């Protein structure tokens, strides 16, 4: 049970660094993606 | 009233319908900052069915953008018609697949389906009448062979009811890109036949003709030969898009064209190809839609129509027309080359039509076809497979995420009795 | 006296149109009056492609026009 | 051209351009060199470039919001509109901002935003200061002169515009800073070099 | 964000990561003292740099690889050079005393003392590193540092970092200069350990470049500086898919699943199309089919063997700049008509495509033209079984001498680790001759 | 309000109170004078150094602590350095013969003498307070008055004030190196007397600051300043939180609270995270993450014990600077039972957070730059066992010739201190035995 809790623990930790990536990628992306269309124009 | 879910996968698969939803933004008028800036209010009259409604007037549609990796959904947003898809549908994994059926069917590929999930059952439940399902995998692959093609057998373990059909990238002939594409390609067959029931397929070298051929080009590219990639999509569905004379529908070609749920192996065609200088001096008129689309080298599956006999045959057809002098055009090649069909079938063709031409155009046409020379095409594969089956070759990146060889022995046995199907019917 | 490594990444260290965007305005056209006519009317090619419009309407539209000119009507009922 | 101040003092009717001081402060580690002045920023926004001319994309028209004159001497702590005009002829366009939700957040730092809009309310006035804490009610009601560093506080929220270089913003300028309002005060509580802001004629 | 955590070892590392590491500060808009001039870089730069370069609240670009030696003396040269204020401080391991051509200090008694704080920093380094699919090694086999040092953690990574993607752009030992002597002893048994833990070895040697750089450019008397760039550059269209736009980007396992069949073969080339001087090149003229059909012609490759006496099996294609991909049907076309160009019955279909847009910068104060379109045709090819035999060859008459053993026994090691490098390249000789074997 | 006095005993209290008031000087706005400089912008009603500041009207602020010496050669480096006109002169107190390396010198003889006004001082810095948080002590187990008179100062503080607030944070000796021989007899018997006369503790042990400044900086050849700044950088981490606002807050009334869970048992550790040069601190960025693992690793410690033998009983966080309570509490999560950290079962929540928003402050003639995250941990251990066992080892050792002892017995001394100061660690090191036990 200690082997329980300890890999629920490994579950949170990995489903917030993947939530991380997601929403980084989400934010910034709207950030780093205007400047290709400025070029293309 | 009966909206369409678009779906896709892969790099593949977002790089054409990347140019699907340029068509359906060029014919129903739609600016790429999110308005509506139309010639007539008939384009808004049915306009639901591709774009949902908000505040601000705007319209996104229900658009479904996967990869398993942000490598190409960083195109499309940056393309020209990127703030008109939707900030919440990209779904993406970190590592990109690369080239194995497995780790695209059950470990990475498999891993990210939950947000798939959520954004469908979301969006196409909260429509107020889905019609079906249409996905598009890159099917020698491995992200879009590998994960759209499990959402394929896992959206149609929920709804049986509906109408799946798919515009499928199947293998080239001649020059061949990826070793591992007599697996990709063997293994989502097996897949394909109990859970696909219209299965158009798409060949580059095949649509590498017509822009030499036809369309006369010195320099293609994809962003031209994606465009009759879009026809089979943007111009089957015209009797849903706007009113007219006559609409028959997407469900009212499956019992037209298949007779059988081992056939939905179609060959597609598209009928008002020319050169770009002679644009003014041929007429396009009855006749010369109907000499053009029943050749060899107006088709996108890379096979001959000679060796064998189709079995059935469907066109939309679009514009003022008379439909006298079309049926005494279709009549008379149903009897002409009386050879090219079987004579145990009364009919082969539907004819169903519109009002409005896609626009440039005036007098236009589709093409939708089952043939029995399609099972050449899935020869190719099946000689390949052989080949290189007996050696074991290449085979341990495909027990390395959980297959076992009882995935491999059987997709033989299933392009094996498949093929044992239309060597009757010839 | 130097080492080929330092060399080498040293040297790395050491290593018009008549009308522009401001000059499109002023840069007058349609002047000294060409003939403008197709075929052999001999002037540089007019505005003239096969524009991108939709047809909006149809069969059933312009064939179901009002058999006969008549004064509409007014508000069924106040 | 801006409106020549004959005393020290800023009246209404004058055309005066924003831009906050240069700063001599290392904290920051990320510097915008000098002299920042606001300006209007479509794809409107509202960030301020580097230290510009009077161009008319900066130049602001001092209004008034309690119904003053078109000539008359503005004191501290009392409400103002500034307002921007349009490059057609668009009339007059308002500072403004809103008090913070969730949804409306400022972009590259989640903080209260400022921007542009056509409509009146009591979200447009703003309301200028004594940067001294001890002198503010001795000085509060008393002329502003020209160009002299004074923070600019609004009149709902009272918080205040800041010149926050740390964040850059490429523009199709390409010039940059971010602009919010958000009140600073320093381990003495004091009010930094972050909100001051001069008026310049 | 797309990351490469590339890996050199030695002499051999340090001096190809000063030139094949001054490509990424140039192709990028990287000055030599860590910033940017901020000039917008072609697509999004902001995630193509993030491949190598990361951000602080200085501006301050600072890389992502290793360098490692066992020494300073030729460290120094990075660390007293132009480079100097990019480089971190603690990315950059040090030794004292050289392992001077020996596979037995290097491995136990001067590996094991130094291996443990190189650890801290690739730990310290991959916790940032989001999208990075394996690791990219840049070793020696005829040496001591790259040899010894190497394999000691080519059986540590595989422990702790699981199934992860090992390919090598390695300096293979040549097959006629020699440079050391007794090399047979650094490269065998280096390749006894590393051939059941990596997964692809894309390989090059010196002299069948100094071949390339006499015939294809016009210069005699190059050095390594020289030579250093061609297979400077040839990483650096490898790596081109992440990092640019183009048609076909192409992610990091599209090269180890269609260049390698099975486990114990894992053994490709190198070669690269355009290698044409900086005056003479728009006297003749590019095109596609010549790009393509230099690489099948042996004086292209940079091994010294021939396909005439085996066969192709796998391969490769990364095209760049302007390509028309109707012409690339239309060049492969022509091979499939070749029967001096033979392949084994067991890959009928071949090939693989990456397509970008960028043509292929090139260092001001180079050999090659600006070209515009470069492709790089990495490839299995099953005649190195006669050239793994000649480094086999002269190890089995040495040995009956049992000659210079007495300085490998004599530092953490047996006289069986011999034997069984012998027993498994004999194996692998028994291996080459069924794998290219024709099925009736 | 919120007053914290300092009381630093020894001439290792007025080397610490040197270096230590110099940050706080320079922390708030202080000048050697004593005055911030008029063009100082303060409003006055808002006063943040009140905890340690006293003042008079004029704007003098006169710290509110006591140095305790016992010769006058340390504190007349004070009374005329630089900050000659900040210190009080009754504040300072020196004997005229100090205790010389001895308990009962300054214990019974010589210290008995000097309690006396030291005990005048304290009530006139500590009623001028409403609220005391606590004093601090700063003293040295080595010399005669940081062990003699140190716990004779505790003992008497015991019966004025009760239960206020009474931290160490003491200079144990080094298991290694020394000042000195007879240190372990005042190290012991003061250790066996402060036990029911302290309230909180840390430790620090000379020689693991020596490991830290060179494995960590390149200041090769430190001095004690360049020790006793580092000292600074972690007791204004102690207390940043009195002065300064922050989204959480530890008060000095909550270091016991969580991590004592015996009163007898209140030994932690003490650790500061981002030790990193200033032509180190540009090139590598860092994160809230990156700080905290560097806590966990041992080479950071500022004692020479590893508590990979132990088991972590509670822990203590003060993070600073730019932080998020998200990314705090994400990289705590990352820190695991099941690592070589490792947490006893009666623990299972197991941690204090507390959050500060004003950056770390840069002192001239340092070694750390104006770095950004910061960490104070705190974490007692099952491992601070070994260290009492080692100076049992070399006590007893000491008391098997009965050497020395002719030097403790007639300086106003009994004679079974010897054989109780034993004994006493005989049991709390079986106290500290059975507290890290599993649930049975
Ligand atoms: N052509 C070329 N060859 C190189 C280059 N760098 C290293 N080499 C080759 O590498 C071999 C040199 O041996 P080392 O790499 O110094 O051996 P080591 O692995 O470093 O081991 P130690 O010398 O003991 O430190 C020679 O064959 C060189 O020709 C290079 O940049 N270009
Ligand atoms: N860790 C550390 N130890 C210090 C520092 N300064 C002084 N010490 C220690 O202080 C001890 C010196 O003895 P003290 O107790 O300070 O001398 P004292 O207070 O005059 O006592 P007596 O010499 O007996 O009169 C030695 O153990 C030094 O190692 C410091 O800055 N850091
Ligand atoms: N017609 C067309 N084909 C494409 C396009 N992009 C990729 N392809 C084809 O799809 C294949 C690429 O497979 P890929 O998408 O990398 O497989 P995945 O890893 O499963 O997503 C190649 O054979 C291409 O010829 C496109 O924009 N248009
Ligand atoms: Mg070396
Ligand atoms: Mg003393």
């Amino acid at each position: 049970e200690h082997f329980q809790r300890a890999l629920e623990l490994k579950k949170m930790v990995h489903r917030w660094r993947n939530s991380h990536t997601h929403c980084l990628w989400q934010i910034t992306l709207s950030q780093r993606r205007n400047p290709y269309a400025i070029l293309r124009m | 009233m009966r909206e369409i879910v678009h779906l896709q996968a892969g790099q593949c698969g977002n790089q054409i319908g990347a140019k699907f939803w340029e068509v359906i933004s060029d014919e129903h008028g739609i600016d790429p900052t999110g308005t509506y800036h139309g010639d007539s209010d008939l384009q808004l009259e049915r306009i639901n069915v591709y774009y949902n409604e908000a505040t601000g007037g705007k319209y996104v549609p229900r658009a479904v953008l996967v990869d398993l990796e942000p490598g190409t959904m960083d195109s499309v947003r940056s393309g020209p018609f990127g703030q008109i898809f939707r900030p919440d549908n990209f779904v993406f994994g970190q590592s990109g697949a690369g080239n194995n059926w497995a780790k695209g069917h059950y470990t990475e590929g498999a891993e990210l389906v939950d947000s798939v999930l959520d954004v469908v059952r979301k969006e196409a439940e909260s429509c107020d009448c889905l019609q079906g399902f249409q996905l598009t995998h890159s099917l020698g692959g491995g992200t879009g062979s590998g994960m759209g093609t499990l959402l394929i057998s896992k959206i149609r373990e929920e709804y049986p009811d509906r109408i799946m059909n798919t515009f499928s990238v199947v293998p080239s002939p001649k020059v061949s890109d990826t070793v591992v594409e007599p697996y990709n390609a063997t293994l989502s067959v097996h897949q394909l036949v109990e859970n696909t029931d219209e299965t158009y397929c798409i060949d580059n070298e095949a649509l590498y003709d017509i822009c030499f051929r036809t369309l006369k080009l010195t320099t293609p590219t994809y962003g031209d030969l994606n465009h009759l990639v879009s026809a089979t999509m943007s111009g089957v569905t015209t009797c849903l898009r706007f009113p007219g004379q006559l609409n028959a529908d997407l469900r009212k070609l499956a019992v037209n064209m298949v007779p059988f749920p081992r056939l939905h192996f179609f060959m597609p065609g598209f009928a008002p190809l020319t050169s770009r200088g002679s644009q003014q001096y041929r007429a396009l008129t009855v006749p010369e839609l109907t000499q053009q689309m029943f050749d060899a080298k107006n088709m996108m599956a890379a096979c001959d129509p000679r060796h064998g006999r189709y079995l059935t045959v469907a066109a939309v057809f679009r514009g003022r027309m008379s439909m006298k002098e079309v049926d005494e055009q279709m009549l008379n090649v149903q009897n002409k080359n009386s050879s090219y069909f079987v004579e145990w079938i009364p009919n082969n063709v539907k004819t169903a039509v519109c009002d409005i031409p896609p626009r440039g155009l005036k007098m236009s046409a589709t093409f939708i076809g089952n043939s029995t020379a399609i099972q050449e095409l899935f020869k190719r594969i099946s000689e390949q497979f052989t080949a290189m089956f007996r050696r074991k070759a290449f085979l341990h990146w495909y027990t390395g995420e959980g297959m076992d060889e009882m995935e491999f022995t059987e997709a033989e046995s299933n392009m094996n009795d498949l093929v044992s199907e239309y060597q009757q019917y010839q | 006296w130097i080492s080929e490594t330092r060399e080498k990444m040293a040297q790395v260290c050491l290593n018009k149109a008549l009308l522009n965007e401001e000059t499109m305005n002023s840069g007058i056209i349609e002047r000294d009056t060409g003939l403008p006519a197709t075929g052999f009317g001999a002037l540089f090619t007019r505005h003239s492609p096969d524009w991108s419009k939709m047809c909006t309407l149809t069969t059933y539209a312009e064939e179901y026009a009002p058999p006969y000119e008549y004064q509409p009507l007014g508000d069924p009922c106040q | 051209q801006l409106s020549v101040s004959e005393d020290g003092y800023i009246h209404y009717g004058d055309k005066v351009m924003l831009v906050s001081p240069d700063h001599p402060e290392t904290e920051a580690d990320l510097f915008l060199p000098g002299d920042l002045s606001l300006c209007m920023t479509p794809d409107c926004g509202l960030s301020a470039a580097q230290t510009k001319i009077p161009v008319g994309r900066n130049t602001f028209t001092i209004l008034c919001a309690a119904g003053e004159v078109i000539g008359q001497v503005l004191r501290y702590g009392q409400n103002f509109r500034l307002g921007i005009t349009g490059g057609f002829d668009d009339r007059m366009l308002y500072l403004s901002s809103d008090h913070r939700t969730l949804l409306k957040s400022s972009k590259r730092s989640w903080l209260q935003e400022v921007f542009l809009t056509h409509e009146d309310s009591y979200l447009n006035c703003w309301q200028a200061a004594f940067p001294h804490p001890q002198l503010r009610l001795e000085y509060e009601g008393s002329p502003v002169p020209a160009n002299t560093k004074i923070l600019i506080t609004h009149c709902h929220t009272n918080r205040g515009l800041v010149a926050h270089r740390h964040l850059f913003l490429r523009t199709y300028f390409g010039q940059e800073a971010e602009v919010a309002a958000h009140t600073y005060l320093d381990s003495h509580r004091v009010e930094k070099p972050k909100n001051h802001w001069m008026l310049v004629t | 964000m797309r990351e490469c955590i590339s890996v050199h070892v030695g002499q051999a590392g340090v001096q190809i990561g000063n030139a094949c590491w001054e490509l990424y500060c140039l192709e990028h808009g990287i000055q030599p003292d860590g910033q940017m001039p901020s000039d917008k870089t072609i697509g999004g730069g902001d995630d193509s740099f993030n491949t190598f370069f990361s951000e602080t609240g200085a501006g301050k670009h600072v890389p992502r690889a290793v360098f490692v030696d066992l020494e300073p003396t030729v460290i120094d040269e990075v660390r007293t050079g132009t480079y100097r204020q990019l480089f971190h401080p603690e990315q950059l391991i040090t030794g004292k005393e050289d392992a001077a051509n020996n596979y037995a200090r290097g491995h136990y008694t001067i590996g094991k003392e130094l291996i443990d704080l190189v650890l801290d920093r690739i730990r310290k380094l991959a916790d940032q590193c989001t999208g990075l699919q394996g690791f990219l090694i840049f070793h020696s086999f005829g040496g001591g540092t790259g040899s010894g040092f190497t394999s000691l953690l080519m059986e540590r990574l595989s422990v702790d970092y699981g199934k992860k993607s090992k390919l090598e752009f390695s300096i293979y030992p040549a097959p006629q200069v020699s440079t050391a002597v007794v090399e047979p002893y650094n490269s065998i048994l280096t390749t006894h350990t590393t051939l059941e833990h990596s997964d692809c070895a894309f390989m090059v040697d010196n002299e069948a470049i100094y071949d390339i750089c006499r015939r294809n450019l016009d210069i005699e008397r190059p050095t390594y500086t020289n030579l250093n760039r061609l297979i400077g550059q040839i990483v650096s269209s490898i790596t081109a898919s992440l990092r640019f736009d183009g048609a076909l980007n192409v992610d990091l396992t599209e090269f180890q699943t269609n260049l390698v069949p099975y486990p114990r073969i894992h053994f490709p080339l190198a070669t690269y199309a355009p290698v044409i001087s900086a005056e003479k090149a728009y006297h003749e003229q590019l095109s596609v089919a010549e790009i393509t059909n230099a690489c099948f012609e042996p004086a292209n490759q940079m091994v010294k063997c021939d396909p005439r006496h085996g066969k192709y099996m796998a391969c490769c294609l990364l095209y760049r700049g302007d390509v028309v991909p109707k012409d690339v049907n239309a060049a492969i076309a022509t091979i499939k008509t070749k029967r001096t160009i033979q392949f084994v019955d067991w890959c009928p279909t071949g090939f693989k495509v990456g397509i970008n847009y960028q043509p292929p910068t090139v260092v001001p104060g180079g050999d090659l033209a600006k070209v515009q379109r470069a492709v790089c045709m990495l490839s299995n090819t099953t005649a190195i079984a006669e050239a793994w035999a000649r480094l086999d060859h002269k190890f089995d008459l040495m040995y009956a001498k049992r000659a210079f053993v007495h300085w490998y026994v004599g530092e953490g090691m047996e006289e069986g680790e011999f034997s069984e490098a012998r027993e498994d390249m004999a194996a692998l000789e028994k291996d080459y001759e069924e794998v290219g074997m024709d099925s009736v």
